[PDB]
RNA sequence: GCGCGACCCCAGGUCAGGCGGGACUACCGCUGAGUUUAAGCAUAUAAAUAAGCGGAGGAGAAGAAACUUACAAGGAUUCCCCUAGUAACGGCGAGCGAACCGGGAGCAGCCCAGCUUGAGAAUCGGGCGGCUGUGCCGUCCGAAUUGUAGUCUGGAGAGGCGUCCUCAGCGACGGACCGGGCCCAAGUCCCCUGGAAAGGGGCGCCUGGGAGGGUGAGAGCCCCGUCCGGCCCGGACCCUGUCGCCCCACGAGGCGCCGUCAACGAGUCGGGUUGUUUGGGAAUGCAGCCCAAAUCGGGCGGUAGACUCCGUCCAAGGCUAAA
RNA sequence: UUGAAACACGGACCAAGGAGUCUGACAUGCGUGCGAGUCGACGGGUUCUGAAACCUGGGAUGCGCAAGGAAGCUGACGAGCGGGAGGCCCUCACGGGCCGCACCGCUGGCCGACCCUGAUCUUCUGUGAAGGGUUCGAGUUGGAGCACGCCUGUCGGGACCC
RNA sequence: AAACUUUAAAUAGGUAGGAUGGCGCGGCUGCUUCGGUGAGCCGUGCCAUGGAAUCGGGUGCUCCAAGUGGGCCAUUUUUG
RNA sequence: CCGACUUUGUGAAAUGA
RNA sequence: GGGCGGAAGACAUUGUCAGGUGGGGAGUUUGGCUGGGGCGGCCAAUCUGUUAAAAGAUAACGCAGGUGUCCUAAGAUGAGC
RNA sequence: AAAGCGUGGCCUAUCGAUCCUUUAGAUCUUCGGAGUUUGAAGCUAGAGGUGUCAGAAAAGUUACCACAGGGAUUACUGGC
């Protein structure tokens, strides 16, 4: 037979984000980048790199 | 129903999910159109990518008559009178709108004024390769020509916004504007009784 | 027609704007009876002859009762419109073969 | 006992041709339900759908206002967004529901019939023959005066005038898109486990190629390929790019002047009534029946009506890419 | 089911499949971005792994910023009291004073419906100094919202499965 | 004497037991009175040992929403 | 079943206008 | 003699409206309470007294009954009795 | 005479939503191109009625019967 409530098409499968807030993520991304010990935590091998 | 909710009003009935109309290829709708675009250019290069002129003109409809767009063509009236045939402006890349009517000498003016930028700065290479007849232009002028993207006249769409200072002057001051607005709004209602007790006197009296 | 008040209510509202007046076209023309087909629709106007409620309606204005003339060239035609219109013609027609 | 011309209509295994059927995604036309919702149900809804019957193309349909607007007005068609779950409509109940404005995508206008060769059918077809072969030419027969061609399509136009301004083709080499093929970097070097090394260890290399697949287990380097492109072949081409020879006119067009002409689509519009349809409400479309036009005229301005004024367009014929 | 061990129904046993989901509108709660704005959602430009990403427009697209009327139409003339968190002053401190957010209660003003009212001024039916109201508003005297995400609920959709 | 009552219980019902109180002074009124007469409010200053017992943080305010809307037994009052 | 309109033309008298 | 021969004849008849008939046919409905239901009755609106247990609320197809009206006076009031 | 009484009957029952039609009122609003001028819709307050009385428009039969259910519910047994 059919599965249970068969899945279509018109699922949301796009989300939308305010583009400010994508403004906001990109920059807070890029601002956590500059600290080397969250670059270390975040699993990068970050030991004879000079600054 | 049930607990206080604004009340439904799904048009849900008909048989809505053999209609339903997914946008998945909206990105290669977006595609297509830019190959199509850019294969347009190539054909009609060197006449400029944004295709023939277009007229200033009043949008119509009391919420947008503040705000100029572009129109379908200039008017016989402005073609005649820019020196610009009606049989060859389509040909030189001026849209011609058979069906327009111009009411207002500074609608008319404008855009007489946008024909004679577009002819003082339109390049024309002849029919033929030595002969050069009236209307063409230079070869060293033609030899300069690139195909001019985006849009190469705009439109701007509504009166800048400027805010002087100036006096206020008394006989500014003295005016009731309020009443004036409310005194032909009374014009405007009375019309009729006006009319009506004036004609009877011509009538009798 | 003249341009408008300036001022955004009463009668003839909105924005001046210097009006111009616009040169005939065609089809301002549209229908004005030129000789050769007044010539046609005369002849065969003759030739063929009248419709009844045409015939009756002649008769009426004979009469003299025009009322009744315009109330069934009304029932025939269809709308006061051409009905009055139809009556006129009529008289026209009438006049001019009581003038002979 | 005649020969005839036309008209209508026959039969022709006459010369040459065109039609039927098929597939269903999408497109066009007719037809057309009900379960369900309405907590029953009878209009309504389901639905102007499913089923039924037909027609095409690669898209089809639509399309150059007898349009909307009331603005400072706009200006063909189509689709997306908003308009808007709004005006409306509805046992004003359940429910149903578009449009103008604006923003975008794309943009392209055209051609007939009429009054208009009458010193002259200038038009078209078929047979036959010739060639330069999608055609063109010579000749015969025929269609057609119940009108083929030419000018004109309302933005006009026909005329008369005017200094003036605008008109022809053929080669050549390509460029562009389409298909196909051929080729293209680097270890299979030493030790162990193992049926097998593609695994572990060492030493090396490619990388604009670490997409992927194959091969006896986790293979960049064994194979095909992948990146970069290169080489050859063949199509359609009619889009445009540059070169050469041929030089465009008394004809057409444009521009300007004129004032005299200035023809525009009929059982069609419009009206009544009836059924359906619609958001369309004194009736949105469509259809039947009956009524039945106009040329100082006709249709619209979303409340039926008479009048005055205003704005607007010109139907009843046809074609038309793109989105 | 008020009451099942029931002389109530289903169930022989095992394996796998098997039932509140997905979508449009709304609502409260919470998170995040900005905040009288917020949305870039339909398009365009770019994008050398990309149906991604990034940029752009809006000067009026939606919602919000203003409501009352059936419609013509009119459209907020600037708030006081009681109690209160917390801050500050006096006292050696107990106790007192002042400022007093939010919130609750109270009494009013202003705009609009409906009624009432009329000095003046004007284009003679308009304006409206003054004064109003046991009535009404989903108002105002507090700008708080826009967008996305999630849970619960509602409703239409097959709509928890048979 | 359930559809009669003079009389008339017990249990059960309501309200009050102060800081949300009072008194002085000087003000408003378009109400009230013959009238500062009252009624109320307004500003201010004074008081008010917390005004019976016991107990103790509160639905105090609001939002969203679930399930339920078949009941059954007992002591006592009680209708067929 | 029935009436009206329609296909539906031609002309004659009698009563009504 | 341009009629194939008759009969009816612009009536029948076709088309469209209009009225009557039309279980021949289609669609659907055929209330609730209830000591099962049906019939009965209205205990569905609703009043007074009692049950109703000395505040309120309080049920049963409990009891005894009522109502769907009547009235320019049988309303208002003043005087008199 | 006045105090006062009087917004129906001495008090407790005697009655009616949406849509529709109809009526009363302002010297009211709209018919959205501007007017005159009938019609139509409005606004406020009534009436026409739903007695199943918070308000569908509605007769039977089935033994030829069908379905989803019910011991919420009868006829047999048992129980009080
Ligand atoms: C004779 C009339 C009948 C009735 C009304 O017309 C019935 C309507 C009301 C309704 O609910 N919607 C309808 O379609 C029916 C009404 O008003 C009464 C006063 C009297
Ligand atoms: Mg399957
Ligand atoms: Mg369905
Ligand atoms: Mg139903
Ligand atoms: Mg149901
Ligand atoms: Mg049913
Ligand atoms: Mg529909
Ligand atoms: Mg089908
Ligand atoms: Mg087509
Ligand atoms: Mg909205
Ligand atoms: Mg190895
Ligand atoms: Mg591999
Ligand atoms: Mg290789
Ligand atoms: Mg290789
Ligand atoms: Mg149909
Ligand atoms: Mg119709
Ligand atoms: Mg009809
Ligand atoms: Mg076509
Ligand atoms: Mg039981
Ligand atoms: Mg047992
Ligand atoms: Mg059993
Ligand atoms: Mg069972
Ligand atoms: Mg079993
Ligand atoms: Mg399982
Ligand atoms: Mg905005
Ligand atoms: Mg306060
Ligand atoms: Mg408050
Ligand atoms: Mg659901
Ligand atoms: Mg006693
Ligand atoms: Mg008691
Ligand atoms: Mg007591
Ligand atoms: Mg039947
Ligand atoms: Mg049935
Ligand atoms: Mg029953
Ligand atoms: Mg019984
Ligand atoms: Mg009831
Ligand atoms: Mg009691
Ligand atoms: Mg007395
Ligand atoms: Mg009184
Ligand atoms: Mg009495
Ligand atoms: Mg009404
Ligand atoms: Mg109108
Ligand atoms: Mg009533
Ligand atoms: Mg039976
Ligand atoms: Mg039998
Ligand atoms: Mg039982």
């Amino acid at each position: 037979g059919r599965m249970f409530a068969p899945t279509r098409i018109w699922r949301k499968w796009h989300r939308r984000v305010n583009v400010r807030l994508r403004r906001v993520a990109v920059a807070s991304a890029l601002a956590a980048t500059a600290v080397p010990a969250i670059v270390t935590a975040r699993g990068h091998r970050i030991e004879s790199v000079p600054e | 129903v049930k607990h206080n909710n604004v009340i439904p009003n799904g048009h849900f009935k008909k048989h809505w999910q053999n209609y339903v109309k997914t946008w998945f290829n909206q990105p290669a709708r977006k595609q297509r159109r830019r190959i199509a675009r850019q294969k347009k250019a190539v054909k009609i290069f060197p006449r400029p990518t944004s295709g023939p002129l277009r007229p200033i003109v009043q949008c119509q409809t009391r919420k947008y008559n503040m705000k100029a767009r572009a129109g379908r063509g200039f008017t016989l009236e402005e073609l005649k009178s820019a020196g610009i045939p009606k049989k060859l402006a389509p040909t030189i890349g001026i849209s011609v709108d058979h069906r327009r009517k111009n009411r207002s000498l500074e609608g008319m003016q404008s855009n007489i004024q946008r024909l004679k930028t577009y002819k003082a700065k339109l390049v024309i290479f002849p029919r033929r390769a030595r002969k050069v007849k009236a209307g063409d232009s230079t070869p060293e002028e033609l030899a300069n020509a690139t195909q001019v993207q985006g849009d190469y006249m705009p439109i701007a769409r509504g009166e800048k916004r400027s805010v002087e200072v100036v006096k206020v002057t008394e006989e500014m001051k003295e005016f009731k504007a309020y009443g004036k607005l409310r005194v032909e709004r009374m014009n405007q209602r009375q019309l009729g009784a006006r009319q009506k007790k004036a004609a009877e006197a011509e009538k009798e009296e | 027609s003249q341009p408008k008040s300036g001022l955004f209510v009463g009668i003839n509202k909105g924005h001046v704007v210097t009006k111009r007046e616009l040169p005939p076209r065609p089809s301002d023309r549209k229908g004005k009876g030129t000789k050769r087909v007044h010539f046609v629709r005369n002849l065969i106007r003759e030739v063929a002859g009248f419709a009844p409620y045409e015939k009756r309606i002649t008769e009426l204005l004979k009469v003299g009762k025009d009322k009744r003339a315009l109330k069934v060239a009304k029932r025939k035609l269809g709308t006061h419109k051409r009905a009055k219109k139809k009556r006129e013609e009529m008289s026209s027609v009438l006049r001019k073969m009581r003038s002979a």
